[PDB]
Parts: C-alpha cells; sequence; structure tokens
C-alpha cells in the first residue's frame, strides 16, 4: 500500500536533498560489504589533532543514538500524499 | 550498451483463462496512467459503487 | 432534409448515467474511477476516457 509513496516521491526528495549546499559528505556507496566513510583530521606538526568524525557516545544534541522501531509508525500509521485520493 | 526496459509479463505468457493479452486489452491499458494498488483498488471500489 | 450531419454515437439510453458514463463529449467519461496521483487538479480528465 505505501510502496508508491516511498519510491515515486520520496525518492525524488531524498535526490533533492543530497544536492543540497551543506549535505557536504559521502554517506554510503551502496554496498554494506565494502563501504567505509572517508576520514579526515584537522592536524598540525606542533600536535593539534582533531578527527572530523569521532566516536564518542551519546550527545546532549540526541543525534547520536538510533531507534530503528521508527520504521513501525512509518509502515502503519503514516498517511501519504500518493496514499492517498488525489491531494497536490 | 544496454537499454533498461519494463516488460510485460503480457508480453511474455500468453495463456486464454490465465493472461488476458487481447490487443483491445492491450491499448487500453497503454491509455491507463500509471497504477499504485490504491488505485486500482480505487477503481475496483467505484465500479462496485 | 436539411440533417448536416449523422455521427453514431454509443447509445445513451444504454450507457445511462446509472452507468457513470457521460457521452455528451462524443466519448465515455467515467469519473473518480481510474485516476492519476500526484498531478495537479485537471490532470484526471483523460483517465475518464
Amino acid at each position: 500500500n505505501i510502496a508508491v509513496a516511498h519510491t515515486d516521491h520520496l525518492s525524488v526528495v531524498y535526490a533533492t536533498m543530497s544536492n543540497f549546499m551543506l549535505n557536504f559528505t559521502n554517506n554510503f556507496s551502496g554496498n554494506h560489504a565494502t563501504f567505509k566513510p572517508d576520514q579526515y583530521v584537522i592536524t598540525s606538526p606542533e600536535g593539534s589533532y582533531k578527527p572530523i568524525i569521532e566516536r564518542q557516545g551519546e550527545t546532549v544534541d540526541g543525534l547520536t543514538i538510533i531507534d530503528t522501531s521508527i520504521v513501525w509508525p512509518i509502515l502503519c500509521q503514516c498517511t501519504y500524499p500518493l496514499v492517498r485520493i488525489m491531494e497536490e | 550498451r544496454y537499454h533498461e526496459s519494463v516488460l510485460e509479463i503480457a508480453d511474455i505468457f500468453d495463456q486464454a483463462d490465465f493472461i488476458q493479452t487481447s490487443d483491445a486489452v492491450r491499448q487500453l491499458r497503454a491509455l491507463m496512467p500509471t497504477l499504485s494498488t490504491s488505485q486500482i483498488r480505487h477503481a475496483i471500489e467505484r465500479i462496485a459503487q | 432534409y436539411g440533417a448536416a450531419v449523422v455521427n453514431i454515437d454509443l447509445n445513451r439510453d444504454f450507457f445511462d448515467t446509472a452507468t457513470g458514463i457521460d457521452l455528451t463529449k462524443g466519448i465515455p467519461l467515467v469519473q473518480d474511477l481510474l485516476v492519476p496521483i500526484g498531478v495537479t487538479a485537471g490532470a484526471e480528465q483523460s483517465a475518464e476516457y
């Protein structure tokens, strides 16, 4: 039932959003077996070492931890403009 | 060097009481807008109504 | 005498409004059966055919 909303609508929002200005990193090559993020540091002979990507664990921001359970409402309690009967 | 393209089952199978492949139905489907399952269900509900 | 033009239409008396059909345009047209999603209002009209 919801598959058209995903493929034939939300896909375009992803395709746009990937071209947004500040979405600068390459997040995923589509190959789970091989892909690793490019890793960079600001680094100085004087001894600075500031990795851009780093693992500090749960933060105040609330972005670090992922509840996967979110997939359920998305499948079983969301409406979409494509489903359904016409909505601009 | 290739062309990715859709291939309808009617363009593979042609059993008389299984897969309707009348050129009438063929062209009639050719007239149809792209369809989700909700669209089809809306059609059935309308005809029933 | 003076009949300017004689067409062969689908019979309205048989394909009544009770069928949902409207033949005034010279083609059958049924509102809200097959209908495209994801389009501007009034883009639904051709599907009525």
